RNA sequence: UGUAACGGGGCUAAACCAUGCACCGAAGCUGCGGCAGCGACGCUUAUGCGUUGUUGGGUAGGGGAGCGUUCUGUAAGCCUGCGAAGGUGUGCUGUGAGGCAUGCUGGAGGUAUCAGAAGUGCGAAUGCUGACAUAAGUAACGAUAAAGCGGGUGAAAAGCCC
RNA sequence: CCCGGCGAGGGGAGUGAAAAAGAACCUGAAACCGUGUACGUACAAGCAGUGGGAGCACGCUUAGGCGUGUGACUGCGUACC
């Protein structure tokens, strides 16, 4: 706290409480007494806890009947309609889309819907495998999960 | 304020 | 005409079509309960005293009501050692309303 | 019906403004002023002006006939207080409060 | 879902807080007892 | 994540001054007497609660004391004549017949001077 | 049910005249007291005056056992500093013979609001006539 | 010299309960001009058991 | 300092001794209602007893279980100008921290649940800051060189002008 | 527009959804200070409560009483840290 380190009274003969420092974290614009610094929060997760939640998590996904398994899913153009179209044609509102490799036209297309997210197969995360109501796979997209989580 | 006057010296009890 | 009869480990001295608050019974809120130990019957100058029960008193009730009586509040507190305590209580009851006196 | 009349900030004290406004309380404004009038006040003064401001908003904005008038209702509430520095012996400050009222007088035919 | 998970029984402790109460046990001297070097902040000996 | 205590410490500071109402002064108006004066009247309930019983049961006793006595007997003669004649009515239904029914109060005393004969 | 409790307007008070000749002070001034507090009543109740009105006749011919008649001191304190002032029981019952009567009943009684009203029934009179005929008072053989 | 307790409203208004101000009880009407005034004072006009004395 | 060496009145038994029978007398014990801990026993699954015995004053202190606050996700959901938060009453409700509903005020925010993080709870520290009391309408109005009156001006003149 | 000193301040009018949004301005808590009403209180002694409890006032009901406020009198009761 900026200030200095004069003592704001002398120590006795005021009628004063004992005072020290005028950044003291008792007074007012004073110090916090324990005062926060930047912090990392991250915490490790074992690799075989990861990998193991993650199994847990697309069973309990193919239980819960939110796991949708296709072959290509793609889109001819880059449009937000296109996808748009294409999801409402499958029944489709919240949905994790999880392709071989990442399309561009998919990509661009989904980027505007807030309900879809377009992921790699090496860019799956538990948070968003629970988080979306529906989590449609593509085949190449399953053979590389299966292979990753083995 | 910032001056405090010393206090009157007590009676000596000594 | 009064009779004196003992329910919740306490006497009462009730008169027919009055409403007497006991202890929690375990009857139905539409039952009649009868307290076959009445300790006293009046019933003006004819005053019958049990030698513990009248031979063939009987106190014949409804239950009008369940419920749990105002709250108390317990506060424990000891000065200058650091303690102190607080809790609640409503105590069930049970409205039954007399029905009959039959000595 | 009633007429309300205020002098906010009246720059006097709210306990000596009440000595003069518990003398004219449900009395008609006649006796009022009569009493105001003869009392050696300078709150007897500012409550007088506060009472004929009250008198003139009923007969100007309300009706009319200041003899039907009681002054109904008088209080004086505190109003904020100016904080002045005083010095005293020995180098010691204090602090006197320049203290002020809120003057509310209403009047009414009842 | 995001919020049906939970954690296990007897996985988190709710940590333990000085200082805040007659209630909480802790609280007045939380825990340290009465005047000493230990009951210091920073007080205490070395190993 | 900074947390301001100013909605809970003013709920937490009418809770008790609405249990001090009633009180003398800053007994009710003011936070720091006025939860001294709740914990005391909540020490003095709970003591009351069992002083209660104990003035009751004299009130009774005396009553009680005051018909036999009108009867002509004493309070604990009176009391060994009905544990005499196996009489299990309590004194606070003795008090109120004492009261209410004198006629009933003159029987149970002639009971008791029975038993005691 | 809620115990009775008798009410300060309804209560009915008697009148009574004991005569004090040659009963013993502490005794009479005993059941005196109890009869201005109303324990004799069914209806006594510790915070209402049940008690009844008593006239006391011949307070001077009230009588003490032992040497009390010479050995018995009333001390009291006038509020000043040396204002220790006591009077043997002779001289009490020649200079106000009721004193003595309203004394022991009043040293008897409850001490409060409630115990002054109650002292307040109490008639002590020196003689054998008092002028409370208006009031029938039934004679009280205490 | 000094308080060892504040005292109350309730005796800071037990000592003011003497302060209360007395109102003139009555006043006087000239015998000439009818005007208000206090007894043996002169009007605001100058009158004086009905006579112009001041003139002012 | 004032009885002042029964608590007092007062007592010749209302003292003492002996014997006896009554009664009063506690939060002790019993009765009735309720809650919780621990154990044993069964229930077979995980708990509930339709059981049961017992325990439940508590500082330092150890153990266990919670309430509420702010923020993050759930949540581009839900509530909300047909009235949010806040404030102020009321009623109900829980063993407690508390919660729920609702009147008035307010005028735009709030947030279930389940998780997560803590600047998470104040009466005290001659605590810190602001506000407001008290004393108290009291002391004081600062050199005891001194004022009085007439006129003027002015809403008003002891104090200004002449 | 009116009172007021060609004031301060206020009362109307008008603006505005709102002026107890009037610039001393969102909300507007508490301490603290008032006005009004109900009850109590001028023969009564102390941590000011609590247990009991009359009376009175008010709101209901069927008539038993209940609720709210006050609280005469009375048992017990020497704050907190
Ligand atoms: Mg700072
Ligand atoms: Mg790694
Ligand atoms: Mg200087
Ligand atoms: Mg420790
Ligand atoms: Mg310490
Ligand atoms: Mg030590
Ligand atoms: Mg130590
Ligand atoms: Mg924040
Ligand atoms: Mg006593
Ligand atoms: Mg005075
Ligand atoms: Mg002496
Ligand atoms: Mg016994
Ligand atoms: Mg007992
Ligand atoms: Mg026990
Ligand atoms: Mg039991
Ligand atoms: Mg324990
Ligand atoms: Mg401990
Ligand atoms: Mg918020
Ligand atoms: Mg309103
Ligand atoms: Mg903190
Ligand atoms: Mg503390
Ligand atoms: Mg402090
Ligand atoms: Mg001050
Ligand atoms: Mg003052
Ligand atoms: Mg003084
Ligand atoms: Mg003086
Ligand atoms: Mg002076
Ligand atoms: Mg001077
Ligand atoms: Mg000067
Ligand atoms: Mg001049
Ligand atoms: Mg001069
Ligand atoms: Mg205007
Ligand atoms: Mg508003
Ligand atoms: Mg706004
Ligand atoms: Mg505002
Ligand atoms: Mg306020
Ligand atoms: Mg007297
Ligand atoms: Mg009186
Ligand atoms: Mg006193
Ligand atoms: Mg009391």
């Amino acid at each position: 706290v900026t200030g200095s380190g004069k003592k704001p009274w002398r120590q006795k003969g005021t009628g004063r409480a004992r005072s020290g420092s005028i950044k003291s974290p008792i007074w007012r614009s004073g110090g916090v007494t324990f005062a926060a610094r930047p912090q990392d929060h991250s915490q490790k997760v074992n690799k075989k806890m990861y990998r193991g939640a993650l199994k847990s998590i697309l069973s309990e996904l193919v239980r819960q009947d939110r796991l949708i398994v296709v072959e290509k899913f793609s889109v001819e153009a880059p449009k937000t309609k296109l996808l748009a179209q294409k999801l409402k044609d499958m029944a489709l509102e919240d949905v994790l889309i999880i392709t071989g490799e990442l399309d561009e036209n998919l990509f661009l297309a989904a980027r505007n819907l807030h309900k879809v997210d377009v992921r790699d197969a090496t860019g799956i995360d538990p948070v968003s495998l629970i988080a979306f109501d529906k989590v449609v796979m593509t085949a190449d997209a399953v053979k590389q999960v299966e292979e990753m989580l083995a | 304020p910032v001056y405090i006057p010393r206090p009157r010296p007590p009676h000596p009890r000594l | 005409m009064y009779a004196v009869f003992q329910s919740g480990g306490k006497q009462h001295r009730v008169s027919e079509g009055q409403t007497v608050r006991l202890e929690k019974l375990d009857i139905a809120t539409g039952e009649t309960v009868e307290f076959a130990e009445v300790l006293m019957i009046a019933n003006g100058e004819e005053v019958k005293i049990g030698v513990p029960f009248v031979d063939g008193g009987v106190i014949k009730a409804e239950v009008v009501a369940h419920g749990r009586g105002e709250k108390v509040k317990i506060v424990k507190f000891r000065r200058r050692k650091h303690y102190r305590k607080q809790q609640g209580h409503r105590q069930w009851f049970t409205d039954v309303k007399i029905t009959g006196i039959s000595a | 019906m009633e007429t309300i009349a205020k002098h906010r900030h009246a720059r006097s004290s709210a306990q000596k403004v009440r000595l003069v406004a518990d003398l004219i309380r449900g009395k008609k404004v006649s006796q009022a002023l009569d009493i105001l009038t003869y009392t050696n006040k300078k709150a007897a003064v500012l409550v007088k002006k506060v009472l004929e401001s009250a008198i003139a908003n009923a007969e100007h904005n309300d009706g009319a006939d200041i003899d039907d008038l009681k002054v109904t209702k008088i209080f004086v509430d505190e109003g904020p207080s100016m904080k002045r520095i005083m010095p005293r012996a020995k180098g010691r400050a204090d602090r006197i409060l320049k203290r002020t009222s809120h003057i509310t007088v209403v009047v009414s035919d009842r | 879902r995001l919020n049906t998970l939970s954690p296990a029984e007897g996985s988190k402790k709710a940590g333990k807080r000085l200082g805040r109460g007659i209630g909480s046990g802790l609280g007045k001297t939380g825990g340290r007892g009465h005047k000493g070097q230990k009951s210091r902040s920073g007080g205490g000996v070395r190993r | 994540a900074r947390v301001k205590r100013g909605v809970i410490a003013r709920a937490r500071h009418k809770k008790i001054l609405k249990q001090a109402k009633g009180y003398y002064g800053a007994r009710s108006r003011v936070y720091r007497v006025a939860f001294q004066a709740v914990i005391k009247a909540g020490q003095y309930a709970y003591r009351d609660r069992r002083q209660r019983k104990r003035q009751f049961r004299q009130l009774w006793i005396a009553r009680i004391n005051a018909a036999a006595r009108q009867n002509g007997i004493s309070y604990s003669k009176f009391i060994n004549g009905l544990k005499k004649a196996s009489v299990e009515i309590d004194r606070k239904i003795l008090a109120d017949i004492a009261v209410f029914d004198k006629v009933a109060f003159t029987a149970l005393v002639e009971k008791a001077k029975a038993a005691l004969a | 049910m809620k115990t009775f409790t008798a009410k300060p307007e309804t209560v009915k008070r008697d009148w009574y005249v004991v005569d004090a000749t040659g009963k013993t002070l502490g005794r009479l001034a005993t059941e005196l007291a109890r009869r201005l507090r109303g324990k004799h009543k069914a209806e006594y109740t510790p915070h209402v005056d049940t008690g009844d009105y008593i006239i006391v006749l011949n307070a001077d011919k009230v009588a003490v056992t032992g040497n009390k008649r010479t050995d018995k001191v009333y001390y009291h304190h006038t509020g000043h500093i040396g204002g220790i002032k006591q009077a043997t029981f002779e001289e009490m019952i020649a200079r106000r013979p009721e004193r003595v009567i309203e004394i022991a009943v009043k040293g008897m009684l409850p001490k409060g609001p409630l115990g002054r009203a109650m002292f307040r029934k109490l008639k002590v009179y020196a003689g054998n006539e008092h002028n409370h005929a208006a009031q029938q008072p039934q004679v009280l053989d205490i | 010299a000094v308080q060892q307790n504040k005292p109350t409203r309730s005796k800071r208004g037990m000592r003011r309960s003497h302060d209360a101000l007395t109102a003139v009880t009555s006043l006087s009407v000239d015998k000439t001009s009818g005007e208000k005034h206090l007894r043996h004072h002169i009007t605001a006009d100058g009158y004086y058991r009905g006579r112009k004395v001041i003139a002012k």
